[PDB]
RNA sequence: GCUUGACUGCGAGCGUGACGGCGCGAGCAGGUGCGAAAGCAGGUCAUAGUGAUCCGGUGGUUCUGAAUGGAAGGGCCAUC
RNA sequence: UAGCGGCGAGCGAACGGGGAGCAGCCCAGAGCCUGAAUCAGUGUGUGUGUUAGUGGAAGCGUCUGGAAAGGCGCGCGAUACAGGGUGACAGCCCCGUACACAAAAAUGCACAUGCUGUGAGCUCGAUGAGUAGGGCGGGACACGUGGUAUCCUGUCUGAAUAUGGGGGGACCAUCCUCCAAGGCUAAAUACUCCUGACUGACCGAUAGUGAACCAGUACCGUGAGGGAAAGGCGAAAAGAACCCCGGCGAGGGGAGUGAAAAAGAACCUGAAACCGUGUACGUACAAGCAGUGGGAGCACAGACUGUGUGACUGCGUACCUUUUGUAUAAUGGGUCAGCGACUUAUAUUCUGUAGCAAGGUUAACCGAAUAGGGGAGCCGAAGGGAAACCGAGUCUUAACU
């Protein structure tokens, strides 16, 4: 019973290089590199996942933060009066309207002040 | 009913353990002998009884007694053996032919052990006494 | 092949009823007159194989 | 039991037991895979490092040249090295209890009565030892695959059967739970099934 | 002052040890000592003063005894 | 198991039982009757092998295709559908196979028979002496000198002799059993350099023999000795006439063969490492495990999404091993391809599962053979005690509350 395991092998291989491809060097030509790579680009994107909802949350705050300042208001203060205004509109979207509607941003601004004071 | 319908019971054969197959098998690289020591070793290991030095059991206790050799040659019969044998006369050479005792068996007891309910007659062994009263009972005969 | 006994463990041990072995105890077999009459008294009965040794005992006699 | 048979159409009774119990799957199982392993032969050998043809000198220095640490040419781990685990010739033949064997035999018997593959008749001789006239007389009897068992040993009948590869003609002395399942369809004569009846009991 | 309890067989039940073991123990049976008696006594105020197994030695024995009767040897108990 | 054993590690019977096979004889010796059974050689006849061989059934049409043995139709043989070939997979094309036959000659084994040697039966005897024992030293018996029986003998001794002697595990008595110091003897048992047939949950060119090949070769070594690598065009050479470039080269382009020459002998398939040519996008102000999340632009493919690239940007110090702890400047790896490590046998225990169940199961072996016989044995249904022994109890003790 000589199972012999050159299909099997190469097989193996051949998806972990596809799957490394667009690697520079051997980390998309030699197999010990190559997955060596490909466990790594794993472990970084289940990192970046997470790191993701990080970064865009980040970036929404940013946003806002200019915006609000821009209708003379801070970002903390804004908040602020929108969550004791009991405006449920998250960050996201937040950011959103105020890069593409002005008037709208501008109208919550001034409800938040409203409520604020 | 084809010869490929048929299947085990289920829990009949189980998965033979496959040592050093890599990490999701479980038994992985050192094939569950943890790491470096005699026990890890190919051949590693110690005798019976092995204790790393310390006198073991087995010599720290005394020897004591000694062996019969009548006892290899006793035996002892039940009264369901007394029903086992054919005929109404327990000897023996009938226990031997009814392969009860062992050939080289040249004292026998009756002991209180199953039940006799057929009349039988127990010639030249010893019985016990809870034994000779369940054969009179059933109705027996004892005699040396 | 058959497995081989260990023949001293086979002098020195005898199973029992359930499954347990007794065994003779240590200390009664020199200098005596210094141990206190009570000691020996308690030392000459049989006894049977602790929890903890009986694994090693079981290994020494596989056909006891 | 009651089998009805094809060239009377009279009744023949049997014993419960045999031939009208229930089918035991796992029993019949490990039997015919024992029965499976024993027909195995088993005759092979691969060369030990002990057994490959060379010298059992060491190829260089334990220690200076800077190669990996060799003993022997004859290493598993060489090529032309010895097998690590190298064969022996090993019997596979398994045990099989004989009440557990009897036991699939009847359960097989059993299984056949229900499902309408066992056909009980009066008498499968041929005239001559002819191929073509066997062939003819299953057809008549609407036969392809068939297991004739007989009861008497009959030289018509085993020379017509022995070119017909779907056929096979045994005594009834000689069944086997493989041969039984195996053949799409089996053919006993009444002094073949009262054999077997008191063969097993 | 008188004595040999520095008893023999056991021992509910505990303590302490991985185990080998080691320790405390009321009470029961037999037989004793002191006490008028109740009682106490199974060594010493307690905790060190010690060495497993094997192999032998000595004494006893209602065990065994390689054809049989013995014997040797073995076992068991005491001890070195 | 009983035993042996620094009573350690280990070694390890016998009695008795079941099988295979079973064959008993002769000389220490002379009288009789005496070519008397048996055995061996040697001629002859018969039978059956062996060493060459002979015969050996039955299929065409059509479609696809380079080619049919394949598909689809309709037939036939089969005591032959084992197997192998033939342009793809053939019971019926070829060689065979089942079955039936065959030997001038040589020879194996049977009987039959002739010749030579060989000696059967009766009565009377006789019954293996430097031997058995012993002392000393060793060795063999499961038995290590131990209480050590038995066997062998290097050394020194040394009986009795059937009115006798050996053994029965120190030794003595009784009883039983046998007759040493002289031989022969088939079968069942062991093995395979070699010959034939057949088989494989054996390998399929780094495997299987070291050796599929001109292998114990090349090569290495003074020598003993060590010791490789290396298989495949095509169905058939039909192995490329002729022309051209080139050195009357190598190599190549046509031509031709072929089903196919990106099947051209550096020949089936033809992966990966590794090296090129072409196209798209990126890249010459930019600092690190080279990815990942976000992400512009550009190219392409279709009707915006797929693909390719990835400016810029957040995060981010390989893997294994070994360690309290490794980015570690601790180990290992240049890469790829192939191979490379928890197996096997037998005992034992526990778990699952199947059978039967106070029973379960057979081993050798026999066997028209995985059937059926075979129950010799083994485990269990009773333990206690060192043992005799007792026994649902038993041991302890004079006795146990
Ligand atoms: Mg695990
Ligand atoms: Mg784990
Ligand atoms: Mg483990
Ligand atoms: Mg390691
Ligand atoms: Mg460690
Ligand atoms: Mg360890
Ligand atoms: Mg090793
Ligand atoms: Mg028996
Ligand atoms: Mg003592
Ligand atoms: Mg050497
Ligand atoms: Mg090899
Ligand atoms: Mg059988
Ligand atoms: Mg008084
Ligand atoms: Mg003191
Ligand atoms: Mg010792
Ligand atoms: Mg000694
Ligand atoms: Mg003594
Ligand atoms: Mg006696
Ligand atoms: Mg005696
Ligand atoms: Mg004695
Ligand atoms: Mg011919
Ligand atoms: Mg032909
Ligand atoms: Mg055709
Ligand atoms: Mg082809
Ligand atoms: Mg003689
Ligand atoms: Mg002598
Ligand atoms: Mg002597
Ligand atoms: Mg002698
Ligand atoms: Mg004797
Ligand atoms: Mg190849
Ligand atoms: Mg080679
Ligand atoms: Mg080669
Ligand atoms: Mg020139
Ligand atoms: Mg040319
Ligand atoms: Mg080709
Ligand atoms: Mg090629
Ligand atoms: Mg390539
Ligand atoms: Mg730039
Ligand atoms: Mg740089
Ligand atoms: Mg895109
Ligand atoms: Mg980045
Ligand atoms: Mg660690
Ligand atoms: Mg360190
Ligand atoms: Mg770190
Ligand atoms: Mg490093
Ligand atoms: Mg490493
Ligand atoms: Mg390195
Ligand atoms: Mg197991
Ligand atoms: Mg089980």
């Amino acid at each position: 019973a000589r199972v012999k395991r050159g299909v099997i092998a190469r097989a193996r291989h051949k998806k972990i290089l596809k799957q490394a491809k667009g690697y520079y060097g051997a980390r998309s030509r030699v197999y010990r590199v190559a997955f060596q790579a490909v466990i790594k680009a794993g472990q970084y994107a289940y990192r970046d996942r997470r790191q993701r909802k990080r970064q865009f949350r980040q970036l929404w705050i940013a946003r806002i933060n200019a915006a609000a300042r821009q209708n003379g208001i801070s970002y903390s203060k804004f908040i602020n009066g929108l969550k004791k205004a009991s405006v449920e509109i998250d960050r996201k979207i937040l950011a959103d309207i105020a890069v593409f509607d002005k008037v709208a941003f501008t109208a919550l601004v001034e409800k938040a002040k409203a409520a604020l004071a | 009913m084809r010869l490929n319908t048929l299947s085990p019971a289920e829990g009949s054969k189980k998965a033979g353990k496959r040592l050093g197959r890599g990490i999701g098998s479980g038994l992985g690289k050192t094939g569950g002998r943890g790491h470096k020591g005699q026990k890890s070793r190919s051949g590693g290991g110690v005798r019976r009884g092995f204790e790393g030095g310390q006198m073991p059991l087995y010599r720290r206790l005394p020897k004591f007694g000694f062996t019969s050799r009548k006892a290899a040659i006793t035996a002892e019969v039940r009264l369901s053996d007394l029903a086992k044998v054919e005929g109404g006369v327990v000897d023996l050479n009938t226990l031997k032919a009814a392969n009860i005792i062992g050939i080289q068996i040249e004292f026998a007891k009756v002991i209180l052990a199953g039940e006799v309910t057929t009349p039988v007659t127990v010639r030249g062994l010893r019985v016990t006494k809870g034994a000779r009263a369940a054969i009179e009972a059933a109705g027996g005969k004892i005699e040396e | 092949p058959k497995i081989k006994t260990v023949r001293g463990a086979a002098k020195r041990f005898k199973k029992t009823g359930k499954g347990g072995f007794k065994h003779k105890h240590a200390n009664l077999r020199h200098i005596l007159t210094k141990k206190a009459t009570k000691r020996k008294r308690h030392l000459r009965p049989k006894a049977m194989v602790s929890k903890g040794d009986l694994g090693l005992v079981i290994a020494c006699l596989p056909y006891a | 039991m009651e089998l009805v048979l094809k060239d009377a159409q009279s009744a023949l009774t049997v014993s419960e037991t045999t031939f009208g119990r229930d089918f035991n799957e796992a029993l019949v199982h490990q039997v015919v895979v024992a029965y499976a392993a024993g027909a195995r032969q088993g005759t092979r050998a691969q060369k030990t490092r002990a057994e490959v043809t060379g010298s059992g000198k060491k190829p260089w220095r334990q220690k200076g040249t800077g190669r990996a640490r060799s003993g022997s040419i004859k290493s598993p781990i060489w090529r032309s090295g010895g097998v690590t685990f190298a064969a022996r010739p090993q019997d596979h033949s398994q045990k099989v209890n004989k009440k557990m064997y009897r036991g699939a035999l009847k359960s097989i018997l059993s299984e056949l009565v229900r499902q309408d593959r066992l056909i009980v008749v009066e008498k499968f001789s041929v005239e001559a030892p002819k191929t073509k006239l066997l062939a003819q007389k299953l057809k008549d009897m609407a036969l392809e695959d068939v297991l004739i068992i007989t009861g008497e040993l009959d030289e018509n009948l085993f020379l017509a059967a022995r070119n017909l590869h779907k056929v096979d003609v045994r005594d009834a002395t000689g069944i086997d739970p493989v041969s039984l399942i195996a053949f799409d369809k089996v053919v006993m004569t009444a002094d073949a099934v009262k054999q077997v009846e008191e063969m097993l009991a």
